[PDB]
């Protein structure tokens, strides 16, 4: 449940924050698979602490 | 340069703490999934050193937030700020009575 949760928060960071086409931004499905192993810790990071 | 070593290298400028430690290689499987790969192109390239802001600056915007102070639009911020000579005027220190 979590992963799907963070999936949603990356893309309202890409969309909303960083500015990126609704139209380009993957499906959350797809966005899930980028919060396997240690890859979760960083894109927190990046949501945390990388704005516009 | 293998899409993994451009991710970590984009890592290391928004100064994530792990970084140094972190082998382009182990993240090359990100870039195979066609599909996901416009959107790590597209981060590799959007997210630079100007974008990122300190916890501590973070905190104290928070802070500064849940103290009950209006945030200045980014407007009206260039009006004041245009006020704002860079010159060092030092702080006014307040005529300490001291200076009195």
């Amino acid at each position: 449940m979590e992963r799907r949760s963070l999936a949603q928060e990356l893309k309202k960071w890409a969309v909303e924050e960083m500015g990126l086409p609704a139209q380009k931004a993957p499906s959350e499905e797809m966005l899930q698979r980028l919060f396997i192993g240690q890859c979760g810790d960083i894109w927190k990071f990046i949501i945390r602490h990388i704005h516009s | 340069m293998s899409g993994g070593d451009r991710f970590v290298q984009t890592l290391q400028k928004l100064n994530y703490p792990k970084g140094a430690q972190l082998d382009g290689e182990d993240f090359d499987w990100l870039f195979e999934a066609v599909d996901l790969k416009p959107f790590l192109d597209w981060f590799c390239s959007a997210a630079s050193e100007q974008n990122v802001v300190p916890d501590e600056k973070l905190q104290a915007f928070n802070t500064l937030k849940e103290s009950g102070k209006p945030v200045l639009d980014e407007k009206a911020l260039d009006e004041v700020l245009k006020t704002f000579s860079i010159s060092k005027v030092p702080a006014i220190e307040e005529v300490a009575i001291e200076k009195l």
